[PDB]
RNA sequence: AGUAGUAACAAG
């Protein structure tokens, strides 16, 4: 659908509706701890980006490079 | 017991409690089909209330035009489209004396903004028809059409970028044989009836009617100058007391306190004050264009000749103007199970044995007006966008009722703002309450004012409505006029908070809503928005795949409140916040390694509405 | 700087002008040396005297009540149950989140073990009776088939059998044809754009409503918090917003505007994503009990025709099968578009006895727009504009004593507002009771939304204004008192909402004018 | 007992 | 059938 609300809520449903640069899967671990996937290898249809999983936002803001 | 909320009125005043009468909670009365039979009645109204006028045939268009102007003085309480010019110009001249300069002033602000005025402007519209396409089509994306094949038809006086030099433009195109379309070339007679073009579309979302109604979208060649027309009308309405536009609710609430207390506190113990909760009927069809123009033309006296022409030709081309049909109509095969959608243009030479006997009726009176199969509407301003000169008009009637201009022992002031009015009158007696009103009533009718009776009420001053500002003596409404849905914007994270966030803001400011409603209007915004991201707070049991992610960044953290919401974090958003964006408001309360990771522009989520650059705005797969 | 009217432009122009000025330079001097002289003054003695605004004067005896058409009682058109719904439920001590509502639904059904040979009770006048019997079977046996399979399903689209084909409207509508290939047919007219069928107001609108209003034993919302309140407005906001939310919380209304989000968002998921399956959607709310333990709902199933929606307008058929104790037979014109069947008995062992009451299923074919949809999803602004109502109500109160009288509103423990009416009269309620009935009206006014609402609301309104003038001794005057009913009436046609919305009116009106 | 949410079975 | 109400949807 046309609607940005009802797609955003669809998307987040999925594993790994969010986009970034290929350099997250040097930066990030592939699995978080308890064994949840963070970002996948399935490469971007438009950019040198892949997929990843809203988990990852979180897990960079915990676990992260400290820059003053 | 049987429960009635209606029955709280007997011990609640109903303007204290109006907010209990509106039920938009629900969808709105959507039309389904074609609005093609609504247009039709549009036309075939506009018609009628015009009657009587002179028909001419255009020497360009060759459109049957009906002019009711100086035509016969009203003999019933029917709507007249009958208005006449020595009372219009009279009006007009009389409001010039009451407010000296008015018009000599307007004229020299309007000449400035016209000579500012960028082509850029124009992309800032609604659902526009596109002549370049034939139709209905996004305002920058009509433009930027209209400028390449404007610069492939050897015109780019736009070039400039000045709106101005666009308009010329629009002036040199009527006059060229051939206009192509990049390909596909057409005569100077089909042009002007794409150029004097209204697209008709029937109004969806209206709220309070039954039955739905034909809306009217104007092409690329028109919109330029009404801008000029409207630019020159605020000018007025700015200087205008009794105008209710183009100000705020803010400064709307003081006008009506305004306004009573010139009537109240002037009148002696000896003088009655009776204030009319007004509302004119047909208003757009029965306001003829050549009125526009005659009420220009006397307020661009003593002005610059190309002033006078930029803004004259708005009128010129609404008086003039083609309503285009729309969709059409479909037919149903009972014994055969067909369907079949009949395009609008067919409607002009097609069997009348098909439709049925009202919507017969509707096809036989437009017919002799089709040419090109898109009929003309030369009187009428079918949902014209001249809100502001018309309530210059409306106001200039109200401006009739100082015991200067009435000569009597009673007068009258009051407030107009397009269609909607209300009147307060004075009087020593109730023969003179009623001679003042029906002066003012009649006094409309010359100048095609036709006040609503089914739809207004009069009664002692002291409590009134007026564009839905329901005054109690003293005391106004004070509530929410349509409410957006306070749910997620649909952007990511950091973004929709700072939307959601300033949503509510905004219609405390404006739209006037509670300051306990807004806390619950938050309360529902962080429901939603937390449930969309997953982003339940850190303490909460709830179980979602961030869950886990969001529990152990809550426990390692320090200073809790420091985290976002969107990171399980308290929300610290209320009345008093609702203007600083979260990082902002919670930059202070962050561990120094958290907002280190959070802002750390070094992050791999941003490739690089008040926005705050974090790991948040991040962008959706597509 | 230079602007002139060219050649084409000018021909224009000089035909739209005021009639016998055949030039526009030729109008443009008449309008450049015009000087008023009792033009005006002249053209009111001139015109007919017919022309004028007569004060119908406005008295206590002036007002009729309203014409309520006559005809057959109005039925059901509530896409669910609201007060003859029942619910299969189990406990939730998991805290979990968005769980799979198909396993929730499994784990409601397996609670209940009084299930019969399902046999038609009040069938559907119009529809193929055995074909929603036999819908109702196959949903009974599709949902043990998932039980013996190798993996499990997260949803199921049901098989496209004959009833379901039926039911949804598979290939019932007629083909899209060029005019060209179909213009000369004996029976090719324009679609039937009539009147809608005029119905009478049944006495069952009022008792649904009634039963809105009411307190539940569960809290049936849940809002999240907000930051401390510092300044002064915010303590005032967080008083009145926690009073309300305390005598909504439990209030029926709610049950219903969770049961409609709970519904629309996943039917409108389903519209999108499953465009060709027929997949099964069943219906379920969760709430937190007296005790404080989560509790999930089943109130029936509700399986999806084939949604291609590209307008907004466009509908999607669907099929309500929905639980129910009510004895469809008591007021069978309600159920005119429902099948109602008897699918089981319960057991109920009371204080008073041993309780044997019979479980029906209201079946029935019924459709959805996106914008039907999308309203449904957003209907908790029902919670907002009933706030407001109350808000507003204090606002103003407050003013004229230039005084906040909110904790006095809700604090005052005496039964004060007029609310109800009973055969012995006009019956007051507390602040409380208030409350809940505005937020039942702002619901129903979602779930039973119509132009003829829209349009009655918006002119009753004036009609409403005109009387309190009369009340406030404000000697009121109408123009066209009967012009205005005309109106009113206009929009009193079918809808049962709107029919009980005009016989409060009424109901008021009499007590009014007293 | 509740016509709407009644308990059928015992514990 | 059903939604819907002054014309549409009951896929193309
Ligand atoms: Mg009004």
């Amino acid at each position: 659908e046309k609607n940005p609300a009802l797609r955003m809520k669809w998307m987040m449903a999925m594993k790994y509706p969010i986009t970034a640069d290929k350099r997250i899967m040097e930066m990030i671990p592939e699995r978080n701890e308890q064994g949840q996937t963070l970002w996948s290898k399935t490469n971007d249809a438009g950019s040198d980006r892949v997929m990843v999983s809203p988990l990852a936002v979180t897990w960079w803001n915990r676990n992260g490079p400290t820059t003053s | 017991m049987d429960v009635n909320p209606t029955l709280l009125f007997l011990k609640v005043p109903v303007q204290n409690a109006i907010s209990t009468t509106f039920p938009y909670t629900g969808d709105p009365p959507y039309s389904h089909g074609t609005g093609t039979g609504y247009t039709m009645d549009t036309v075939n109204r506009t018609h009628k209330y015009s009657e009587k006028g002179k028909w001419t045939t255009n020497t360009e268009t060759g459109a049957p035009q009906l002019n009711p102007i100086d035509g016969p003085l009203p003999e019933d309480n029917e709507p007249s489209g009958y208005a006449q010019t020595d009372c219009v110009l009279e009006a007009m001249a009389f409001l010039e004396e009451s407010h000296p300069g008015i018009f000599e002033n307007s004229c020299l602000e309007t000449m400035e903004i016209v000579q500012q005025t960028r082509v850029d402007k124009l992309t800032q519209g609604r659902q526009t028809y596109d002549w370049t396409l034939n139709r209905n089509q996004p305002a920058a994306t009509a433009l930027a059409n209209t400028i390449e094949v404007f610069r492939s038809n050897g015109l780019t006086a736009n070039e400039s970028g000045r709106l101005i030099d666009f308009l010329k433009d629009v002036m040199d195109s009527m006059d060229k044989e051939e206009m192509e379309i990049t390909k596909q070339r057409l005569n100077k007679r089909s042009y002007l009836i794409r150029a004097l073009t209204l697209n008709t579309m029937t109004k969806d979302a209206e709220r309070g009617k039954l039955k739905r109604r034909a809306i009217a979208t104007p092409g690329m060649q028109i919109r330029g100058f009404v801008y000029f027309v409207e630019a020159l009308a605020r000018s007025i309405c700015e200087k205008l007391e009794q105008s209710g536009l183009p100000v705020g609710g803010n400064e709307k609430k003081a006008k009506l306190a305004n306004v009573v207390r010139k009537m109240m506190t002037n009148s002696q113990d000896t003088e009655l004050s009776f204030t009319i909760t007004g509302d004119n009927t047909k208003w757009n069809e029965n306001q003829n264009p050549r009125m526009f123009l005659a009420m220009i033309t006397y307020i661009t006296r003593n002005q610059p000749e190309w002033f006078r022409n930029v803004l004259s030709i708005a009128p010129i081309m609404f008086s003039n103007k083609m309503a285009r049909l729309g969709k059409g109509y479909m037919f149903e095969s009972k014994s055969m199970k067909l369907r079949t959608q009949v395009p609008a243009e067919m409607l002009a030479n097609i069997d009348l044995k098909y439709f049925n006997k009202s919507t017969r009726e509707k096809i036989e009176k437009i017919r002799p007006l089709l040419i090109d199969g898109t009929a003309s509407l030369s009187p009428g301003m079918m949902m014209g966008m001249f809100n502001m000169l018309s309530t210059v008009l409306g106001v200039s009637i109200l401006n009739l009722g100082q015991k200067k201009y009435t000569k009597t022992t009673y007068w009258w002031d009051g407030l107009q703002s397009s269609d909607d009015f209300a009147l307060i009158v004075n009087a020593p007696n109730h023969e003179g309450i009623q001679a003042g009103v029906d002066r003012f009533y009649r006094t409309c009718k010359l100048v095609g004012i036709n006040m609503s009776k089914k739809k207004s009420y009069i009664n002692r001053t002291g409590t009134f409505e007026f564009t839905s500002f329901f005054y109690r003596y003293g005391f106004v409404a004070n509530f929410s006029m349509e409410l957006p849905s306070f749910g997620v914007s649909g952007i990511n994270e950091s973004a929709d908070m700072s939307v959601g966030v300033t949503v509510i803001k905004n219609n405390m400011i404006n739209n006037d809503l509670g300051p306990a409603t807004a806390q619950m209007a938050l309360q529902l915004f962080i429901k939603d928005y937390r449930y969309t991201y997953r982003c339940h707070r850190g303490d909460t049991q709830i179980q979602t795949r961030r869950a886990f992610e969001l529990k152990k960044l809550w426990e390692q953290t320090r200073s809790k409140a420091g985290l976002l919401v969107s990171d399980g974090g308290p929300n610290l958003y209320n009345i008093r916040n609702l203007h600083i964006p979260e990082v902002c408001l919670k930059w202070e309360l962050m561990d120094e390694d958290y907002q280190g990771r959070l802002c750390n522009p070094m992050n791999p989520f941003v490739s690089h509405y008040d926005a705050v650059a974090t790991t948040h705005s991040w962008i959706p797969k597509r | 700087e230079r602007f002139e009217i060219t050649g084409t432009m000018r021909r224009l122009a000089d035909q739209s002008l005021p009639p016998n000025f055949s030039s526009l330079e030729n109008f443009r001097a008449y309008v450049d040396g015009f000087e008023p002289n009792g033009c005006i003054e002249g053209k009111l003695s001139q015109m007919s005297k017919e022309v004028n605004a007569r004060i119908e004067p406005f008295l206590r005896t002036t007002p009729r009540p309203l014409r309520l058409p006559d005809g057959p009682p109005c039925s059901q058109r509530s896409k669910f149950l609201l007060m003859d719904a029942l619910k299969l439920s189990i406990e939730d001590p998991s805290h979990e989140g968005e769980g799979i509502p198909l396993y929730d639904a499994i784990k409601c059904m397996k609670t209940f073990f009084g299930w019969k040979e399902p046999n038609i009770i009040k069938p559907h006048e119009k529809g193929i009776n055995p074909n929603y019997l036999l819908t109702w079977k196959q949903v009974l046996a599709e949902l043990q088939d998932i039980e013996n399979e190798e993996k499990i399903p997260r949803t199921k689209n049901m098989k496209k059998t004959s009833q379901l084909k039926w039911a949804l409207g598979e290939n019932m509508a007629p083909e899209k044809v060029d005019f060209e290939d179909c213009k000369d047919v004996n029976d090719l007219k324009q679609y039937d754009s009539d009147e809608p069928e005029p119905r009478s107001l049944a006495c069952w609108i009022q008792s649904e409503f009634n039963k809105a209003c009411e307190l539940t034993d569960s809290s049936w919302v849940e809002l999240d918090e907000i930051g401390e309140d510092v300044a002064p407005i915010e303590h005032i906001a967080s008083m009145r917003r926690n009073y309300f939310t305390a005598e909504v919380s439990h209030c029926r209304a709610t049950e219903y505007i969770m049961k409609g989000v709970y519904i629309n968002t996943a039917l409108l998921n389903a519209s999108c994503a499953a465009m060709d399956d027929f997949q099964l959607i069943p219906m379920i709310s969760k709430c937190r009990t007296k005790e404080g333990r989560r509790k999930t709902n089943l109130y029936g199933f509700i399986i999806k025709g084939r949604s291609h929606l590209r307008n907004d307008t466009d509908v999607v058929n669907f099929v309500s099968m929905e639980f129910s104790l009510t004895d469809p037979r008591l007021e069978p014109h309600k159920w005119e578009k429902y099948c109602v069947l008897e699918i089981g008995d319960m057991l109920l062992r009371t204080a008073v006895g041993q309780v044997s009451r019979p479980m029906f299923l209201y079946v029935r074919t019924n459709g959805t727009s996106k914008i039907k949809m999308k309203w449904g999803m957003e209907m908790r602004r029902c919670l907002l504009q009933s706030l407001q109502q109350i808000e507003s109500m204090i606002e103003a109160e407050s003013s004229v004593k230039e005084k906040d009288l909110t904790k006095e509103f809700f604090e005052n423990k005496s039964e004060t507002w007029p609310i109800g009416e009973s055969p012995k009269g006009v019956e007051e309620g507390s602040i409380g009771k208030v409350c809940r009935t505005l937020l039942a009206k702002s619901v129903f006014n979602s779930l039973y939304a119509s132009p003829q609402l829209e349009g009655f609301s918006a002119e009753s309104r004036k009609l409403l204004l005109i009387v309190q003038a009369l009340r406030d001794n404000l000697e009121p005057g109408t123009f066209d008192l009967e012009g205005l009913y005309e109106a009113i009436e206009e929009c009193l046609i079918n809808d049962p909402w709107v029919l009980l919305n005009a016989s409060w009116f009424n109901s008021f009106l009499t007590h009014a004018l007293r | 007992y509740s016509p709407t949410s009644p308990s059928y079975s015992p514990t």
